[PDB]
């Protein structure tokens, strides 16, 4: 499926996810308009 | 004086965040010259010194009774030791704040006001004395070869006053330090308000850049 | 001729703005191709004005200006090649490509000498784009008078 | 300056030359209902004849006020006639 | 269609780069009337911060980002000019702005919400 | 020279960018002094070698009017476009005047009626302005003005320059919208400086500009050729007829917004500087043959310039532009470095919001507002030489009615409006005005 | 009206999908993502009514 | 009075001829075709390239 | 209301005298000395 | 209940027993009188049941007093600004 | 009187933005239904 707007998804609460024990803050993520490039495993820059 | 009644009075009918950067820029510029104005008129009046306008050094000189021809003949002359390479004619042209003249001596003072003690200091000194040490010795060769019949002495005191005026009796010893001390006081108050109150949220930055160009 | 003119020369030649940043201005940052360093091989590196101006910067601590670019550089031998590719570029005239620091002492050279040099531009250079003919006619005018 | 000169030629003991015409094809003066204007009329109206406009025939003074400052009249010198210099009962 | 994530540490260090932070004019002195005025009025002392809303929390840090790199050098100086300032003349505790991303509204309502405080004092 | 070094080389760059090239040379050699009429030949001839290397003519695969229901001259030129223009239009107007009066006239044809071939226009605009709002903003200031053009393929590493591959272009895409200043100021300090030079080098234009003599350029035109994967489609590399099809998709399906048509209005309204209404000028004008012969004067050399700056903001656009957008403190110091008039910034300011609020609806103060608005309203100042023949003024009126009266090879050539029908005109032309 | 359910209705597709090829809180995180001014869940409590 | 009169010269179609010429040359020039034989004809299989 | 403002101007509205009514019934000593007179 | 929940604050934030209103200037004491107009018309007949309304509407949960709309002709910073140059307020006090 | 008025302001009328915007908007939309029905009595053709 295309025509994704993975800009328009905003957060209200946290959002938490878990890898192989590592807990991970999606929430700026969200906030910062990249859910689509860690969506499907694309680059991008962020501040540190 | 009345030039801070003047600039209370046009700084109270204006609402908080409706400066523009310029207009806030030459209101504090309006504001350091009243403070440095009033800690030079508590100068004039420890000195008991009504010289309302500041006069030249060639006229200071002129007033002590200095030949006109010697300093014609000096002003062609070049100071060895000025960072720029001014010639004398132009340190002759500039006025000091105050001056003072007691028989064969004449006292030179520059005030400034700011929290950098020691850095208004030295850039007040690397300013006058060098100008006026290379005039010293002039005179001293002129009185050797005997075109005057009693050498000048020249003293140079530069005195700088913290924006609280903590240290304001300590330099100057004074017996009216509390009245200018509670007028300087109040002035930072004017420009810290304007500073950080009456300026827009918008131009914050352009405030800033104008006033490290200007005062940095 | 220039003594009846110096207050004007002096305004010219301190307009040309020693001050600014040396990279900051377009010219020095231009695609115009420019010898680069020696190579491992002995040979020097064809190289272009961005690339050159982007090595210095990474190399350097700040950007500097014309007279200290001049002074960090003054050691520095100046070299010269024959450009690989002719042309290359609309604004690359000649057949010859200099290092860093010659181009620096040469722009040095052509601006105060440009700045000298305006200013009579009405009588005996002919500048180009505006007032060439002016002087060319001046002295054909004079001819036939 | 209409109601002077038709002022002047009523003491002298004629009036102007009226006019109607649906359209003239020269610059004649011709009087609207918003008033006198120069030019080419297309709409029937009243044209006064004897009429040219002359493009080629294109300093102290004392000034006294009445009506409070609402006219004012002027002269070049003392002797000068007094004519109305200013006023503001316009519409 | 089907995407698989395996190293996402990886992958959010690959997205790690310097220089695209957003700085904002700060005003040093307006920045201590601010904490003055919440110190003063808001006990911060009643709530653990490690129980706190990790949601609220980053708001609040930004919002208080880079506060005190203007202020925590040099202090007495500004809290002596900003005394000065404050008595030589009145200020107005909501127009003033510590920097330009500062906005008043929001900051208080988060404020009373990490920090609830009665309202019968407020009113009675 | 120019007329016959348009057609070796390839700037690769696109249909629509390879064709403004090749118009924009054609008319600097006009410039120099060639006549209409042969600049017009080279024009026809370098259109027609673009369209067949493009396959934009009808007659093979890349025709527009085989995908989409518009008519080939009302195609947008970044699309399969009829880039026959008269060399007037391209020397005096400029050379992405075509699209705009094609938007003007879809503008126009909207009102009144509510068709929907004009829609159509509309909806194909909005496609190109949705393609190119996914590349640097700073593409769009300076160089030929577009409402919206298809990107196309680099074929070169970006490895054979040195520091190319020194940050990335993710990196390069967050500086850029972090920092916007830098897109009308310089920097100063090397931090920002050096990213700009970097982000300088892997321009495409200024790659190919790097590249134009070597043989890699080659495989962009073999590419072009055998019409494979050279365009963008969203993240993905997509044909020329994909292309072609996803704008016909996305404009058979536009819904006209109040806020489009305010855009829209914005990119037909003024311009921030003082540009002379060539449309009209060309509309309303009229020749007439005069019987006398032929007289070869000299050659002298004049400043035509076609844009110039109001006089009321007493800074350059650029500068005000940034100082606006600018929110460092070090962003701050270079725009005051560049600024002549620090002092006046804010009055420029404060007057440039006034003039926008007054002629548009849109408020500058948003920093989103401003952003989009800005390149379509502010356009480079750049100034032209042009050789005349005898007596003509230094005005762009006097070289347009030399231009006119140079039609005609042998017959003496007169222009019935002999009176000054200028048009200097700008956003705050009006505002005076009131 | 249409196109906005449907874009709603892709947007809780992929993540949903994602959240199926990871190890996601499904529940909770369509408590918590937002699209326009809907959240996931009272966006799927529409998509069932 | 110069394309009218060119159009019916030998050298308009010679020049034609030798783009298309040029054309096919170009197109066998890739690299993946370079290394491999090619033919063709033009002007009814008068000129064969 | 606006004629009775225009009119006199230095009689104080109903309205303020009941707002100063509620504020003595909110709470007495910090209301507004009056001494206009009404409408 | 807004009517009375304002008038308090007003009533402790604000001394209005400073300035004689007498020598008040009249611009500023029409725009006064026009948004206090009406106030007395609701609370005065019935004031104990709406006191006690509004203390449980405020004691239970926290009410922020710059939201409290107490008619539809209210701009919370106008007002706040009009009582500010009417009666002055050290402003020292706030930050000391 | 009331037509040499008429005449006298139509002479030196000056077009304007807001008079276009409304004229268009009345030819557009409010006076939509009447030609309408004027396009349908003209677009009917009638066999005898």
């Amino acid at each position: 499926i295309r025509d994704i707007r993975y800009q328009a998804v905003d957060a209200v609460s946290n959002v938490w996810f878990i890898h192989k024990g590592v807990k991970l803050y999606l929430n700026p993520i969200i906030s910062s308009g990249l859910l689509e490039n860690f969506m499907k495993n694309l680059p991008a820059a962020i501040p540190p | 004086m009345d030039k801070y009644r003047e600039i209370h009075n046009k700084l109270k009918e204006f609402s908080p965040g409706t400066l523009t950067a310029v207009e806030c820029i030459d209101y504090l510029d309006r504001l350091y010259a009243v403070r440095h104005d009033i800690v030079d008129q508590m100068i004039k009046h420890d000195w008991s010194d009504n010289k309302d306008s500041e006069e030249a050094i060639g006229k200071v000189l002129l007033f002590a009774g200095v030949p006109s021809n010697i300093i014609t003949a000096l002003e062609k002359k070049i100071i060895p030791n000025h960072p720029t390479g001014k010639s004398l004619k132009a340190f002759f042209k500039m006025t000091p704040d105050n001056y003072k003249i007691s028989g064969t001596t004449i006292e030179f003072v520059e005030v400034t006001v700011t929290a950098d003690v020691d850095k208004g200091i030295r850039e007040k000194k690397l300013k006058y004395e060098a100008g006026l040490t290379y005039i010293e010795q002039e005179l001293h060769k002129f009185f050797l070869k005997g075109e005057i019949p009693q050498p000048y002495k020249i003293t140079f005191n530069v005195v700088a006053v913290r924006t609280d005026g903590s240290n304001i009796t300590t330099q100057w010893p004074s017996r009216r330090n509390d009245g200018v001390v509670q007028y300087m006081r109040l002035v930072q108050a004017e420009i810290s308000y304007v500073r950080e109150h009456l300026i827009k949220t918008e131009e914050r930055a352009a405030l800033e850049a104008m006033f490290n160009l200007k005062f940095n | 001729v220039l003594a009846t003119k110096s207050s004007v020369v002096a305004n010219s030649i301190l307009s040309k703005n020693w001050e600014e940043p040396y990279f900051s201005q377009t010219r020095n940052i231009s695609l115009k191709g420019m010898s680069g360093q020696v190579q491992e091989d002995g040979h020097l590196s064809s190289s272009v004005t961005i690339i050159e101006a982007i090595r210095y910067l990474s190399n350097s601590r700040h950007n500097p200006s014309l007279l200290k670019l001049y002074e960090e550089t003054r050691e520095q031998k100046a070299m010269a090649r024959i450009v690989r590719k002719y042309q290359r570029t609309e604004a690359d005239r000649g057949f010859f490509i200099t290092t860093l620091p010659t181009r620096c002492r040469l722009e040095i050279i052509e601006d105060y000498y440009d700045a000298i040099a305006k200013n009579i531009s009405e009588e005996y250079i002919s500048y180009g784009g505006e007032k060439k003919i002016l002087a060319i006619q001046g002295a054909l005018e004079k001819a036939l008078r | 300056m209409m109601d002077e000169v038709s002022k002047e030629l009523i003491k002298c003991g004629m009036r102007f030359n009226t006019e109607q015409v649906q359209g003239v094809r020269h610059m004649v003066l011709f009087k609207t209902e918003s008033g006198f204007e120069w030019g080419k009329p297309n709409i029937p109206c009243i044209v006064y004849k004897n009429c040219v406009l002359r493009t080629s025939l294109r300093h102290k003074f004392m000034i006294t006020i009445k009506d409070d400052g609402l006219r004012a009249i002027a002269q070049h010198d003392e002797d000068s006639p007094r004519f109305l210099l200013a006023h503001a009962f316009h519409t | 269609g089907i995407v698989k994530i395996l190293e996402p540490v990886r992958l959010i260090k690959s997205w790690v780069s310097r220089g695209l932070s957003i700085e904002k004019v700060y005003s040093p002195v307006n920045i201590i009337l601010m904490s003055r005025y919440i110190s003063k009025t808001f006990n911060l002392s009643t709530k653990q911060v490690s129980l706190l809303d990790p949601y609220d929390l980053t708001e609040l840090e930004s919002i208080v980002r880079g506060w005190g790199e203007c202020v925590i050098d040099q202090f007495e100086s500004l809290d002596r000019e900003a005394q000065n300032m404050v008595v030589n003349k009145g200020i107005c505790p909501e127009d003033v702005i510590p920097d330009s991303l500062f906005s008043f509204r929001h900051t208080m309502v988060l404020l009373r919400r990490l920090f609830p405080q009665d309202s019968i004092s407020s009113f009675y | 020279k120019i007329l016959l070094g348009s057609l070796s080389d390839l700037p690769g760059l696109g249909y629509f960018d390879d064709l403004a090239a090749a118009q924009s040379r054609c008319v600097k050699a006009l410039d120099l002094g060639a006549s209409p009429q042969v600049a017009q030949l080279a024009v026809a001839l370098c259109t027609s070698k673009v369209e067949r290397l493009y396959g934009t003519a009808p007659g093979m695969v890349n025709h527009p009017a085989a995908y989409l229901q518009v008519k080939h001259t009302d195609t947008p030129i970044p699309l399969g476009g009829n880039g026959a223009m008269s060399i007037m239009e391209l020397a005096t107007a400029g050379i992405g005047m075509s699209d705009k009066n094609l938007l003007k006239r879809a503008l126009l044809g909207y009102s009144h009626k509510r068709q929907k071939s004009m829609l159509y226009i509309l909806g194909l605009f909005k496609f190109l302005m949705k393609l190119s709002d996914e590349t640097f903003q700073h593409e769009r200031l300076g160089q030929f003005s577009f409402i919206g053009k298809v990107q196309w393929k680099i074929f070169t590493p970006k490895s054979e320059f040195e520091f190319a591959d020194m940050y990335t272009s993710k990196f390069l895409e967050l500086w850029s919208s972090q920092h916007v200043t830098y897109d009308y100021i310089i920097p100063k300090g090397r931090d920002n400086l050096l990213i700009y030079l970097v982000r300088k080098l892997n321009d495409p234009s200024i790659v190919t500009a790097m590249t134009m003599q070597s043989p890699l350029q080659l495989r962009f035109r073999m590419q072009a050729k055998q019409h494979m994967k050279v365009c963008r489609l969203d993240g993905e590399w997509v044909t020329f007829r994909e292309v072609l099809a996803a704008a016909n998709s996305f404009a058979e399906n536009y819904s006209a917004t109040s806020q489009d048509m305010d855009l829209f209005q914005t990119l037909t309204s003024c311009t921030f500087s003082k540009e002379y209404a060539w449309k009209d000028f060309l509309n309303g004008i009229h020749c007439d043959v005069i019987p006398t012969k032929q007289v070869q004067r000299a050659k002298v050399a004049r400043t035509f310039t076609v844009r110039e700056k109001d006089q009321i903001i007493q800074n350059s656009i650029p500068a005000v532009i940034g100082y606006k957008f600018a929110v460092t403190v070090e962003e701050m110091s270079d725009v005051l470095d560049t600024a002549k008039f620090p002092d006046s910034l804010s009055v420029d300011l404060k007057t440039m919001k006034d003039g926008v609020y007054r002629e548009l609806g849109l408020d500058i103060s948003l920093p989103d507002v401003m952003k989009r608005i800005a390149p379509m309203l502010y356009k480079s100042s750049k100034s032209r030489v042009v050789i005349v023949q005898g007596n003509v003024e230094g005005t762009a009126e006097a070289i347009c009615r030399y231009w006119l009266k140079s039609m005609s090879l042998v017959k003496t050539i007169r222009v019935k409006p002999h009176k000054e029908v200028l048009q200097a005109v700008s956003i705050f032309n009006r505002k005076e005005d009131i | 009206g249409q196109q906005k359910d449907l874009a709603a209705l892709k947007l809780c597709i992929e993540v949903w999908r994602w959240c199926k090829a990871n190890s996601a809180p499904y529940r909770d995180w369509f408590q918590a993502l937002w699209f326009e001014d809907k959240t996931f869940s009272e966006w799927l409590d529409r998509f069932c009514r | 009075y110069l394309i009218d009169v060119l159009k019916k010269t030998t050298a308009w179609h010679i020049g034609h001829l030798i783009r298309d010429i040029t054309e096919s040359l170009i197109a066998h020039s890739g690299l993946k075709r370079s290394k491999y034989w090619s033919l063709h004809s033009y002007n009814n299989g008068n000129v064969i390239l | 209301a606006a004629y009775s403002l225009i009119m006199n101007r230095a009689k104080i509205s109903v309205d303020l005298f009941m707002f100063n009514d509620l504020l003595k019934l909110i709470n007495p000593r910090n209301t507004l000395d009056l001494s206009g007179l009404e409408t």
